[PDB]
């Protein structure tokens, strides 16, 4: 799924097929370092794209001073008292508002759905 | 023994050398160098968990800098050098890099001020002048004028021509060395009127256009 | 899987290349052209 | 522009040396003395404003400079000599200036001279009329707009109009393209998407990779880490995978050059020409505002990169696209930046004129003078033409220039000459039917007038400003940058791009100049120092968004300001002993200035008002309760103040439907006082 | 702005007041933040008849 | 250790004048150079530009045993200078000027 490069020339390496042991070899076009496939797979293509943000949001938002806060949702992993949440702000926004939370207490940086 | 020829005894003497990035005005205080050369004392403290080495300058220099280290990773250095004689040497290899930085003896914003103080002339600014400056004087002859005047004066051009077959002479002298030559190559030569030097030209020879217009004449071939 | 009779230009980039023809020109159903059709049941006369 | 924008124009020019021998000519030093007219038998005499009316004569001022001749050729003696002090022209002079006659001038001598001690001031005077200039809109330069134009082959696009530091008569414009999906092909259909780009100054399009080639970084380990700053996401190499397989070929820098070189202006017939061709456009019309050096390549690849980082992040729906509307994105020209404008086109325009008629009078090798080679009509009446006229160009130019700057004040009632020094415009067409740009938008709160605006088929395109509104006027980035470097601050060559990730991009003016490991304190150490003005003017903007990681400063001329209250904790920075001590300014020598300079107000831009929280009133949202938020960050002085000034005469106008608010502030501009 | 109507209010506030609901009378008289927002609307109101003449004719 | 406990103190010089011009020899540490297998090199100007500012060709092991091309840094004293710091018999520590900055890189 990631990408190789070449261990000479610093290119890209591309998938080939030999004849002999049935094995993937990945192959550079400048020139011709080879090595074998771990996991024997080349193309992936997610279509329903229901990547959850809870990846790709900073923990740093909670010094944000225009965002709204709750004394209600405490955090789990610190027991701290104050949250800020906000929504999606993103693309998918069909059926999105939902509403992530993140932890106010220095050094937590918790995140979490509901 | 050759110029492009590089000496590699440094770097096969594993020789290592040190690299220090050092402010200008550091280094403008340092093209002073006390006396011959002396400049000052650095002091290197190591302990368990801290390393301190410093720098202190010349007390004639003069008239606590601590050293930040730096990574020389990503690129390894070395140091190669050209003497008066201009041969070439390879002194050493960089094994370590730092900077000299202040603390505890100034704030950045007067810090800033030294800087301002070291570049602090206004550039070309627009001054106000007083009424107004002179423009138009009261000169006779143009100074420009006068200067073509005088070379004027110096030649005339009215010459006589006699022994009007010397210059034939030197005319053909011309000729041989290239088989045409423009008009004005040849006026270069004799100082007698065009037309009349057309009539000499002429009665000696013939101008081709030789393909780029340019006049140019050449002796008969017969 | 591709027809191994073709076996005896890579295939791999005809089979990426048909991959991304397919899920575009499918034609499951209904006409090519009306995309949305909606639905409801008039209260008006008209 | 007359203390600075006139003397450095003609300080950074190009001598002329020409030619045996060869001469030498440069400028140095700029003079202006008061305004002054010549009468009839050649004696001179300061003119007043009014005889200017009266006698229709033309307010302006002489203009001299200072001219140093070296003659070159190696005649065992460098002969040198200087003309000081030679006249060049006439300049016009804006009332109640600097250099006017009537600066600094007390009440019982404004009436001596039959002048009011009330007219504001801000106009000239050309030919007896009174001339205005109106502040033109202006799309913002040396910034990265991503827009998507759903008519034409191109799926996304990126900008960046440049211009190094108001020293070029053009602004070079680059866009980055995308090529659309659904490109009808059984060959593309498969690969996807190539990323184009439209360079200057050539005819064809060009993919990105060749262009990063002719810098070097040849290797596509080196490209793919100037566009892509962490290996660990999938989702974007894949995007970029089919961008590499159709500049696979050319694989090396001279046969790339030779390339995009192939197509310019000249298609080159030699090789080593097309070459050369190719270098300088890449160095001099690619993104002059990084550097136009020859050095210091590694910036101009890194910006590209981060260009075209920034394209992927649109395509993938991790941004959202740039506003076109937005105030934020826009620059006003007053009258600084627009006489500046068209005083460099007069300028170079008298120095390829001392070459014809040196030329001329060299080869005859008599001599040289240079009184008689300066043509003084060039700058005068060919600033005091455009000006008359409006159409913002030159004389045998009445058909490419922009017409409907400088028009006549209007004198009808007091209260229309102010509403008429104090007016925008924006210079899209006047019969354009698209909306967008006409409608109210929600960025003009407290920077232009909501009401004011006139019927017909000028409806939102001119604008008038509020009454707090501040337009600023410019400074150098010089102290910031000097002040970052010493902050721990890593620039960008001495740097790993893999240290890239976690770390917040630092731009300056446009211009990415290294990055930070630790913002937030950075950040409001930077703010303190603008409160008590010791390194940073106050008119500087600080933006630092969370969610992008990077950090924004702006210096440069024409972004519009306003001022407000600094709130601390929950409580307003302003005590009552600064109430008590200014009420007193008639002989305590304490005004607006010792307030800013003590900390209580801050100008903000409409770029860092995306950043903030306000409050409307002090004694009502700033109570603790269940309350709304409880994180103010400022607060303002009056709710008032974002009325224009047509409209502020108006009793009660939070009663009236609001289409007749827009009526009267386009009625009381014609009423008989 | 950017997830904001105004800068006195808090991100993604979807709330009555803060999207343009004017709960005055014009006896009562509006707050700044309703002023505005009937601004914008009377704008809009203004431009289409400017259009619709020329259309027509 | 040592490094942990060598407190010391050295004087330290910057002479006004030296025998031959200071440059710094970049090299890539990805790269992991050996010292030890360059028996000889050459080191001259490149040909391309067809003195002082001409980027260095470094031969090493031969005309193809390996080979360089070192291109010069935009600036080098344009703020700070940069100075060579070497020790000396007496302990004593001297001070050499950087003149320039060349990059130097792999070559196939
Ligand atoms: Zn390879
Ligand atoms: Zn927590």
């Amino acid at each position: 799924v990631g990408i190789r490069f070449c261990q000479e020339c610093n290119n890209m390496l591309y998938p080939k097929e030999d004849k002999e042991n049935r094995i993937l070899l990945y192959a550079c076009r400048n020139c011709d370092y080879q090595q074998e496939a771990d996991n024997s797979c080349i193309y992936v293509n997610k279509i329903t794209h229901e990547v959850d943000e809870l990846t790709q949001i900073i923990a740093d938002v909670s010094q944000d001073p225009t965002l709204p806060r709750t004394e209600d949702h405490p955090c789990q992993k610190c027991g701290h008292k104050e949250a800020v949440f906000f929504q999606s702000h993103s693309a998918r926004a069909e059926d999105a508002m939902r509403l992530y939370y993140v932890c106010t207490a220095p050094h937590c940086g918790h995140r979490w759905t509901e | 023994a050759e110029r492009g020829e590089l000496d590699l005894t440094g770097a096969k003497q594993n020789t290592g050398v040190w690299l220090v990035k050092v402010p200008k005005y550091l280094s403008q205080q340092w093209a002073k160098a006390s006396g011959r050369g002396e400049v000052g004392k650095l002091r290197i403290a190591k302990t368990q968990g801290r390393t301190e080495v410093s720098f202190t300058l010349n007390e004639d220099l003069a008239n606590e800098h601590p050293f930040v280290l730096q990574s020389v990773g990503g690129q390894t250095l070395t140091v190669f050098t050209e003497s008066s004689s201009d041969k070439l040497s390879l002194e050493g290899i960089v094994v370590q890099r730092a900077e000299c930085r202040p603390a505890a003896s100034e704030n950045y914003m007067r810090l800033k001020r030294l800087q301002i103080e070291e570049s602090s002339k206004p550039v070309r600014l627009s001054q106000q002048l007083d009424k107004v400056v002179t423009t138009n004087y009261k000169p006779v002859a143009n100074h420009q004028y006068n200067i073509e005047y005088e070379r004027k004066k110096k030649e005339d051009g009215k010459r006589a021509r006699a022994d009007k077959q010397h210059v034939l002479d030197m005319l053909f002298s011309a000729f041989e060395k290239h088989q045409y030559y423009n008009l004005k190559d040849l006026v270069d030569i004799t100082k007698q009127p065009v037309v009349y030097l057309k009539e000499i030209l002429k009665e000696i020879g013939v101008q081709n256009v030789k393909g780029i217009h340019k006049n140019t004449w050449e002796l008969k071939p017969e | 899987r591709i027809m191994n009779s073709d076996e005896n230009m890579d295939d791999d980039v005809f089979l990426r290349c048909i991959e991304s023809n397919m899920l575009t020109d499918m034609t499951l159903q209904g006409i090519e052209q009306i995309s949305k059709v909606y639905m409801h049941l008039p209260q008006t006369d008209n | 522009f007359i203390q600075m924008s006139v003397q450095r124009i003609v300080e950074d020019a190009p001598p002329i040396d020409l030619q045996p021998p060869r001469y030498l000519l440069k400028f140095e030093q700029i003079y202006l003395s008061k305004p002054t007219h010549w009468e009839r038998d050649g004696a001179p005499s300061p003119m007043m404003p009014n005889e200017a009316r009266l006698r229709n004569l033309t307010y302006s001022a002489p203009l001299y400079v200072d001219i140093t001749k070296t003659v070159i050729k190696e005649g065992e003696e460098q002969l040198q000599t200087q003309h000081q002090k030679t006249f060049i022209g006439k300049i016009p002079i804006m009332l109640r200036s600097t250099y006017c006659l009537l600066n600094g001038l007390t009440d019982r001598d404004l009436c001596e001279l039959n002048e009011c001690p009330l007219d504001p001031g801000g106009y000239f005077i050309i030919n007896g009329s009174e001339k205005v200039l109106i502040a033109q809109e202006k799309m913002a330069t040396n910034t990265v707009y991503v827009f998507a134009k759903k008519d034409s082959k191109y799926a996304y696009t990126g900008e960046c109009r440049s211009c190094l530091e108001n020293s070029s008569r053009p602004t070079s414009t680059i866009w980055v393209s995308m090529l659309a999906r659904g490109g009808q092909g059984a060959k593309k259909s498969a690969i996807g998407q190539r990323i184009v780009a439209t360079l200057p100054y050539i005819k064809q399009e060009v993919p990105i990779i060749i262009v990063f080639r002719a810098l070097g970084f040849v290797s596509d380990r080196d490209i793919l880490e100037h566009i892509i700053y962490d290996f660990e996401d999938p989702e974007m190499m894949e995007m970029v995978k089919p961008s590499l397989d159709e500049a696979f070929v050319i694989q090396e820098q001279n046969v790339a050059l030779n390339f995009i070189g192939s197509r310019g202006a000249k298609p080159g017939v030699t090789k080593e020409k097309r070459i050369k061709y190719a270098k300088e456009v890449l160095q001099k019309e690619m993104l002059p505002h990084v550097g136009v050096s020859d050095f210091c390549e590694t910036k101009k690849a890194y910006f590209l990169g981060y260009m075209v980082h920034r394209l992927l992040l649109a395509a993938l729906g991790r941004r959202e696209l740039d506003d076109r509307d937005h105030y934020g994105n826009k620059r006003l020209d007053l009258a600084g930046p627009l006489l500046a404008f068209l005083f460099r086109g007069m300028f170079k325009n008298l120095l390829k004129e001392v070459r014809i008629y040196a030329q001329k009078f060299i080869d005859r090798g008599k001599d040289f003078n240079l009184e008689l080679a300066i043509k003084t009509r060039i700058i005068s009446d060919g600033l005091k033409y455009s000006l008359a006229t409006g159409n913002w160009g030159d004389q045998k130019k009445a058909h490419q220039a922009r017409a409907g700057v400088s028009q006549v004040l209007n004198r009808l009632t007091f209260a229309s000459t102010l509403s008429h020094l104090r007016r925008l415009n924006s210079p899209i067409g006047r019969d354009g039917k698209l909306a967008k740009p006409r409608q109210l938008h929600n960025t003009l709160w407290g920077m232009v007038c909501p009401a004011e605006t006139p019927e017909g088929h000028a409806v939102g395109l001119v604008k008038n400003l509020a009454l707090m509104a501040y337009i600023s006027v410019g400074s150098q980035p010089s102290p910031i940058l000097e002040f970052l470097e010493e902050w721990s601050m890593e620039n960008l060559e001495e740097i790993s791009p893999a240290a890239i990730a976690d770390a917040t991009k630092i731009f300056v003016n446009g211009c990415w100049v290294g990055i930070h490991k630790d913002p937030e304190q950075l950040m409001n150490t930077l703010r303190k120092l603008r409160r008590q003005m010791d390194i940073i003017v106050s008119e500087v903007s600080m933006i630092r968004d969370i969610r992008e990681r990077e950090i924004r400063i702006y210096t440069d001329a024409g972004r519009i300001c306003r001022p407000l209250l600094i709130v601390e904790k929950q409580k307003l920075l302003l005590k009552k002993r600064h109430i008590d001590q200014l009420k007193e300014r008639e002989y305590n020598n304490y005004s607006w200035q010792d307030l800013v300079a003590s900390g209580v107000v801050e100008y903000i831009d409409t770029l860092e008002e995306e950043t903030v929280m306000l409050a409307m009133t002090p004694d009502d949202l700033q109570e603790k309760e269940v309350a709304y938020c409880s994180t103010y960050t400022h607060c303002e002085i009056h709710p008032s103040m974002i009325l224009g000034v047509c409209a502020s005469i108006i009793p009660f106008p939070d009663h009236n439907q609001s289409p007749r608010n827009t009526y009267q502030s386009a009625m009381g501009k014609q009423a008989m006082g | 702005f950017k997830h904001r109507t105004l800068p006195h209010f808090i991100k993604d506030d979807y709330g009555p007041e803060s999207r343009g609901f004017v709960e005055n009378s014009y006896l009562a008289g509006l707050t700044p933040t309703e002023f505005f927002f009937h601004a914008m609307g009377g704008r809009e109101g203004l431009i289409d008849t400017a259009v619709k003449t020329a259309e027509t004719g | 250790g040592p490094s942990s406990q060598n407190v010391t103190e050295y004087v330290v010089r910057v002479p006004k004048n030296t025998t031959k011009k200071y440059n710094i020899m970049a090299f890539n540490a990805a790269d992991k150079v050996n010292f030890a297998t360059w028996n000889q090199a050459r080191l001259e100007r490149d040909l391309s530009n067809k003195p002082e500012d001409q980027p260095w060709l470094l031969r090493v092991n031969g005309k193809s045993g390996r080979k360089f091309k070192g291109i010069k840094k935009g600036g080098v004293t344009e703020n700070t200078s940069y100075y060579i710091f070497t020790q000396c018999p007496d302990g004593a520590f001297e001070a050499f000027p950087v003149h320039n900055w060349y990059n130097f890189t792999p070559l196939a």
